[PDB]
């Protein structure tokens, strides 16, 4: 019996659950009769006696050995409750207080580790990667509920001002790519303002994007967040933002709205010199519609309250009545700036009066979803319907009104459930799809 | 791994001044054919 | 296309799995899941998404199997090294994809019982993955979704952490990956995304860009490339064009109608296996009776150097994957169908392909043929009198003369 739990031809095997041996000797070269642990200590001529070592000198020969990486791994290794030679090790039995104890000259020497490396010139972006990404786990599994033992986000901004003089170049792009796959949120404000800036003269553009879009909106930061996106002027990002944390849609599309009809000097969200391309709009609404988050592809994060946001902005775009400022309000926006002409459904107007290609575009992509789908309430018939009836009345310089027959006579193509439609409402579609001059749409004509 | 092995090699100067032994709390016996007991301290002090 | 002619020079034979009868299935159970074969008498299968079969083609006899992973391990691929490890894939919706790694002639029996693991840890866990190409001594590993993003892992796999997750190039405007080619072992990679074919370097230096911009003009669809290992080139499909990208990149571009591609294969260096579906021909004249069904898969070989058609057969039902492997001087493909046939085609004898070119009277084609392969001098020789006699009872004696300058000592 080596000690109270641990017992010991040519192995201390602790009787405590399972037998395992501990590891293997030579003892053949100390001339080991065969039968010839006292006080847990133990050739030819010579009497030699072996005994245990500390941990902190296995950390000194690491550090001798010109590696820290082999003392990092067995801390870490020896920070796990299973600890059977922990009596033996000079440490404490019960984990608790032998993490509390421990861990302190873990984040020390990791400190010391990139000093070093960094002192003989260790730019090769490979062992960078490897113990910041090892300390940031270690670190993420010990929650740190005591005293002292800065969070992984103070040591992140230890370890940026330790890089001078262009070696900012790739420490920056090491810290990347860890939220890119994720394994920590909520960094430091000022780290991500300078990480923002770095990438700022040069053109990216996209990593900044998951950048934001992994981490959690627990961490709020929106003041900082929209000043740097105003002063960069990316609106994509600054869309979501809206989206998820301030959780409201109906604000960027009246935004949008105002910077379409002449109205840039009542936009709230939009205030810089740049103007976002007037697109967005017209892929916004087809990603909210059929489920989505502008810009990505998923579709949404809670299941039924979806349900209520596909209803509210399907009752506001198909309107009739001109609705007011969003949540109560005594008074209405309108379209045009003069309000005195009745505005029959004006949004919808306006929309497809701006661009006929693009809105036919997006209306084709929606009725292919399973919002249309019964399962007020808007159908097919009731769009149909509205185009139909927008067909006439000369409002349209013929551009756009072959568009619409071409469209009106695709979406009747094909009806299992699509519509019904009168023998004579079918006249106009057709003498309408040939009877224009717009030239550069024939081949399309043809096949529709 | 961690056992560093210290070696005296006065046990063979005692002798000439092996068959069994045992340590004592803070001394060591030994026991062979010479019919002797030898007592030994671990500060190199000697039946 | 019937631009050039018709030969039949290898040996194909189509055979159907004995254990089929009775409820022995070896090949019926749905398995897109990848095979691989090692040697002309060895096959491995996957089933059921977590079980693992070895199979004695030769008397097809079930040997040892196992099932290991946890669940919804659904496996993707499944292919060996260079060497032989036979590493396994997969991937779960939710759970991050986990790729361990096995070793040959060490079948396990236990759950995990493995050498290796590789964390790929993509944003969340969603655009399932694609196209994959591991080094042929264990040493680099790249990886393509289906969505733009292209990862790169080093280092030692063998024994060592395989770490080093940089990520390189992103590839806006949201186009999946359409293929990923290793090039020869020590420093190339060559990328597709159907549009701006691609040169990239291992090196890790790149600053998130194109290495060396090429073709920026088009691209391929999906699984349509190959590489050939001998000489380092990149055999690949166009619209109507066939490229031979090097290293350093050349263009040897060739000419051929093909618009209805969907999948390629180099053979040996000489020989590109292709197959081509395409279902009737619709035209205003003919009427369409109903959904016609599929005519199945033409197969063509097509030849490097001279211009010519090897074979053209057609199949049972469609073409799951292809192995085309032999560690012998010669080398054999296989197909694996629907219902699961074993095609075997083998490069049939050079003294059979002189007799049927012979029989096919093309003799003067079939004089540089033989100088390929270097053949006897005595084969020449009769050659050379058979086709002087074959031109001499035609009624011309002059370039029978000539043919018998050389036709005597016989």
């Amino acid at each position: 019996w080596i000690d109270q739990l641990l017992l010991g031809i040519s192995l201390v095997l602790h009787p405590q659950h399972d037998f395992k041996i501990l590891l293997r000797l030579d003892f053949l070269i100390h001339d080991l009769p065969p039968n010839k642990i006292s006080r847990r200590s133990f050739t030819n001529y010579s009497f030699k006696i072996g005994k245990f070592v500390s941990w902190s000198d296995i950390t000194l020969r690491h550090i001798l050995k010109g590696d820290y990486l082999g003392a990092l791994e067995f801390i870490e290794s020896l920070l796990q409750p299973y600890c059977p030679l922990a009596n033996l090790l000079k440490l404490d039995n019960n984990t608790e207080e032998r993490t509390k104890q421990l861990m302190e000259p873990f984040y020390n020497l990791s400190l010391a580790a990139l000093r070093f490396l960094i002192k003989k010139d260790n730019a090769d972006y490979n062992r960078v990667y490897q113990l910041l990404m090892v300390v940031v786990r270690v670190l993420q599994q010990s929650s740190k509920k005591l005293d002292s033992i800065p969070s992984l986000d103070v040591f992140l901004e230890q370890g940026l001002e330790f890089f001078e003089l262009k070696d900012n170049a790739v420490y920056f792009e090491v810290v990347a790519n860890i939220v890119a796959q994720g394994s920590v949120t909520s960094i430091s404000p000022v780290l991500f303002r300078s990480i923002i800036d770095y990438y700022a003269k040069e053109e990216n553009l996209k990593v900044i994007e998951d950048l934001i879009i992994m981490l959690n909106p627990t961490t709020l930061d929106v003041d900082l967040a929209v000043k740097l996106c105003q002063k960069y002027n990316l609106f994509d990002l600054l869309i979501y933002i809206w989206n998820k944390i301030f959780d409201d849609y109906q604000t960027p599309v009246v935004d949008l709205i105002y910077r379409i009809s002449n109205q840039s000097e009542k936009c709230v969200i939009f205030n810089g010199p740049q103007v976002p391309p007037e697109t967005t709009i017209f892929d916004y609404v087809t990603y909210i519609l059929t489920g989505r988050q502008y810009p990505q592809n998923l579709s949404i994060s809670p299941s039924d309250k979806c349900s209520k946001i596909q209803r509210e902005l399907s009752a506001f775009i198909f309107s009739g009545f001109s609705i007011k400022w969003p949540s109560n309000s005594n008074h209405k926006l309108y379209i045009c700036e003069n309000p005195e002409e009745e505005p029959a459904f004006p949004y919808f107007h306006l929309l497809l009066k701006s661009n006929p290609s693009r809105f036919l575009a997006m209306l084709n992509e929606v009725f292919e979803a399973s919002l249309f789908n019964d399962d007020e309430l808007v159908s097919r018939q009731y769009v149909i319907d509205l185009l139909l009836d927008a067909m006439k009345d000369t409002g349209n310089s013929d551009n756009i009104r072959v568009l619409v027959a071409i469209f009106i006579a695709t979406s009747i193509s094909k009806y299992p459930q699509f519509i019904k439609v009168s023998n004579q409402a079918l006249d106009c579609v057709v003498n309408t799809i040939c009877s224009s001059r717009v030239q550069g749409i024939y081949e399309i004509s043809q096949i529709a | 791994s961690v056992v560093s092995w210290t070696t005296l090699t006065h046990v063979y100067s005692i002798l000439g001044a092996p068959t069994c032994l045992y340590p004592t709390a803070t001394y060591f016996l030994m026991g062979t054919s010479k019919g002797c007991v030898l007592i030994f301290n671990y500060n190199e002090h000697l039946i | 296309l019937s631009s050039w002619r018709q030969f039949q020079l290898f040996e194909n034979i189509p055979i159907r799995d004995p254990n089929f009868g009775g409820d022995s299935l070896l090949y019926s159970d749905p398995t897109l899941c990848a095979a691989t074969i090692v040697d002309p008498q060895t096959l491995i299968i996957a089933v059921n998404s977590n079980i693992i079969k070895v199979v004695k083609l030769n008397q097809s006899q079930v040997i040892h199997e196992f099932q290991s992973f946890p669940h919804d391990f659904q496996i993707t691929f499944l292919k060996v090294i260079n060497g032989e490890f036979l590493v396994a894939l997969a991937e779960s919706i939710g759970k991050p994809s986990l790729i361990r790694v096995y070793k040959l002639e060490k079948l396990p029996n236990r759950e995990q019982l493995y050498h290796s693991q590789v964390e790929l840890k993509n944003g969340n866990n969603t655009y399932p993955i694609s196209v994959v190409s591991i080094s042929n001594d264990l040493s680099c590993i790249v990886v393509g979704f289906i969505n733009g993003k292209i990862i790169l892992i080093r280092g030692d796999i063998s024994r060592d952490r395989g770490s080093q997750q940089r990520i390189i190039y992103e590839d806006p405007s949201k186009e999946p990956i359409t293929a990923l080619f290793l090039n020869n072992d020590a420093t190339a990679c060559f990328a597709a995304t159907t549009s701006r074919i691609l040169l990239f370097n291992t090196t890790g230096r790149n600053r998130g860009r194109p290495s060396l911009v090429l073709n920026s003009k088009n691209g391929l669809d999906l699984n349509c490339g190959s590489f050939n290992p001998a000489t380092n080139e990149f055999i690949c499909c166009l619209s109507n064009f066939i490229e031979f990208f090097s290293s350093s990149g050349k263009k040897h571009q060739f000419a051929f109608d093909l618009s209805l591609r969907k999948r390629i294969f180099c053979v040996d260096k000489d020989h590109i296996l292709i197959v081509t579906e395409e279902t009737g021909v619709p035209t205003t004249s003919i009427s369409v009776n109903e959904l016609s069904p599929t005519i199945i898969n033409r197969i063509f070989i097509i030849d490097a150097k001279n211009k010519i058609i090897s074979l053209n057969f057609v199949v049972s039902s469609a073409i799951i994957d292809i192995f085309s492997t032999s560690q012998s001087g010669k080398n054999i493909t296989y197909l694996l169908t629907s219902e699961g046939v074993m095609h075997r085609i083998t490069p049939k004898s050079l003294e059979n392909q002189i007799n049927i070119i012979i029989q096919k009277e093309l003799y003067p084609f079939a004089l540089q043929l033989a100088k390929q392969h270097s053949l006897s001098p005595l084969d020449v020789q009769e050659i050379h009198k058979k086709y002087g006699d074959y031109l001499f009872k035609k009624g011309l004696r002059k370039e029978a003369t000539d043919q018998y300058i050389q036709c005597l000592d016989v």
